[PDB]
């Protein structure tokens, strides 16, 4: 049903406070299952799902093995970014880079996904191709020139189309029993009287997996988008997501008023509505 | 360049005076990635606070979140103390029971 | 497994 494997990796250079730290960690869908960090007593992949223990020595420490290869190879790129930006070696930079493959159903490619920000500014990114890069400035036209000539779009395109997909199809069977369950949301809308003229309605979602919903208020079958409040979806700490949708409505009309939800884990999107 | 956080203050479950909970503060939205966050009692910080992992959004702006276990009551405050480079002076958001 | 970042920019 459509899932995909990610890491994010950040660096960021501190003068006069040691090397650069070096950060990393996997996602299945909205699911970590792993991290590294440079700056840990004994630097290691630690495992952060219960599926993903499992895995032999030999992934764990291969995995090691590659990050701190690329503890190295970011401390690098933040010493040659200064030089591709006449920056001083006195400030503090950031290298930041999301790699990632998303498979359908039935398990084939659907997308790969390799894009690189410096100092939270897109730097360069792989095209959808898996062949080509586009450059955001000048100074990632020299990247994309050396990359060309290294053939490294070639290399990319084989571990998103090979491991990243095998691996990822891996772990999805590995973890079926949270990673391929979709929990729907438990929803109800509250009323907070804020005038004698109008009140707050509130709609919530709590406890879904995955992040993705929609929650829409709507006035006699019109979106209310202008004068809805919808906070970002934010994590509840046991794997599951949170949201809500308020609107303010003039005391009397809010059976006027409908609250819609969507979620893959729901047969049908719902329609909710204030019950005193 | 520089995103001041977003912050979000709220409980794991709804909250029920007497039972036992969870304290999350959620900052999200900023770049750079330093930040100190405290999760406050009555204006005191809490001593035993965990934290997610690093990681960012597809704008690539950081996000973590902040927790630490907790059992609502009537009188009891609760707040989270954030700072950041974009921040002048550190940003205190109340827990409210309904947000 | 993590992607290999073997090349510098």
């Amino acid at each position: 049903g459509s899932h995909s494997m990610r890491y994010f990796y950040t660096a960021m250079s501190r003068p006069g406070r040691g090397e650069p730290r070096f950060i990393a960690v996997g996602y299945v869908d909205d699911t970590q299952f792993v991290r590294f960090d440079s700056d840990a007593a004994s630097p290691r992949t630690e495992p952060r799902a219960p599926w993903i223990e499992q895995e032999g020595p030999e992934y764990w420490d291969r995995n090691t093995q590659i990050f701190k290869t690329n503890t190295q190879t970011y401390r690098e790129n933040l010493r040659i970014a200064l030089r591709y930006y006449n920056q001083s070696e006195a400030g503090s930079h950031t290298w930041q880079t999301m790699y990632g493959c998303d498979v359908g159903p039935d398990g084939r490619l659907l997308r790969g996904h390799n894009q690189y920000a410096y100092d939270g500014k897109d730097y360069i990114a792989l095209n959808e191709d898996l062949s080509s890069w586009t450059a955001a400035d000048t100074a990632a036209q020299i990247t994309q020139r050396k990359w060309e000539a290294a053939r490294e779009a070639e290399q990319l395109r084989a571990y998103l189309e090979g491991l990243c997909v095998e691996w990822l199809r891996r772990h999805l069977e590995n973890g079926k029993e949270t990673l391929q369950r979709a929990d729907p949301p438990k929803t109800h809308v509250t009323h907070h009287p804020v005038s004698d003229h109008e009140a707050t309605l509130r709609c919530w979602a709590l406890g879904f997996y995955p992040a993705e919903i929609t929650l829409t208020w709507q006035r006699d079958g019109e979106d209310q988008t202008q004068d809805t409040e919808l906070v970002e979806t934010r994590p509840a700490g046991d794997r599951t997501f949170q949201k809500w949708a308020a609107v303010v409505v003039p005391s009397g009309e809010e059976q006027r008023y409908t609250c819609h939800v969507q979620h893959e884990g729901l047969p049908k999107p719902l329609t909710l509505r204030w019950e005193p | 360049i520089q995103r001041t956080p977003k912050i979000q203050v709220y409980s794991r479950h709804p909250a029920e005076n007497g039972k036992s909970n969870f304290l999350n503060c959620y900052v999200s939205g900023f770049h750079p990635s330093d930040i100190e966050v405290d999760l406050l009692k009555n204006g005191e910080r809490i001593e035993k606070v965990e934290h997610s992992d690093l990681s960012f959004s597809k704008d690539w702006s950081f996000y973590l979140l902040y927790y630490t276990e907790f059992t609502p009551t009537e009188k009891d405050e609760y707040a989270c103390r954030v700072n950041h480079v974009t921040l002048s002076q550190p940003k205190i958001v109340k827990w409210d029971r309904d947000m | 497994l993590p992607p290999v970042v073997a090349k510098e920019i």
